[PDB]
């Protein structure tokens, strides 16, 4: 399935992504596409920041859903 | 602090929005 | 840059419970 993942800089990146990926393997997805470091990212959805041992499932995260990306320095 | 002014006031607008 | 981040998280915590 697709989700969205949008910056508050006006960017969005579409991802392919299963419901029992992991929101580590969610962040290395953006790695590929953006080249951002996964320790960069701070992932955000329905109001809470993410794990990243817990899958898009766990969140209740579906098909077409966004989230929305922060970048953090440490 | 012009950049921290302006993210507070998108805080409060979306913290209207939201209510 | 630290406080900006900080803000920067909260407009995105509460943008995501409008965009979601
Ligand atoms: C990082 O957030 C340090 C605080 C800061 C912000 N500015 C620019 C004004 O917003 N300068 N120092």
């Amino acid at each position: 399935m697709q989700i969205f993942v949008k910056t508050l800089t006006g960017k969005t990146i579409t991802l392919e992504v299963e419901p029992s990926d992991t929101i580590e393997n969610v962040k290395a997805k953006i790695q590929d596409k953006e080249g951002i470091p996964p320790d960069q990212q701070r992932l955000i959805f329905a109001g809470k920041q993410l794990e990243d041992g817990r899958t898009l499932s766990d969140y209740n995260i579906q098909k077409e859903s966004t989230l929305h990306l922060v970048l953090r320095l440490r | 602090k012009q950049k921290i002014a302006a993210l507070k006031y998108k805080i409060a607008a979306l913290k209207q929005k939201i209510q | 840059e630290q406080e900006i981040e900080e803000l920067e998280i909260e407009i995105a915590i509460l943008l995501s419970e409008i965009e979601g």
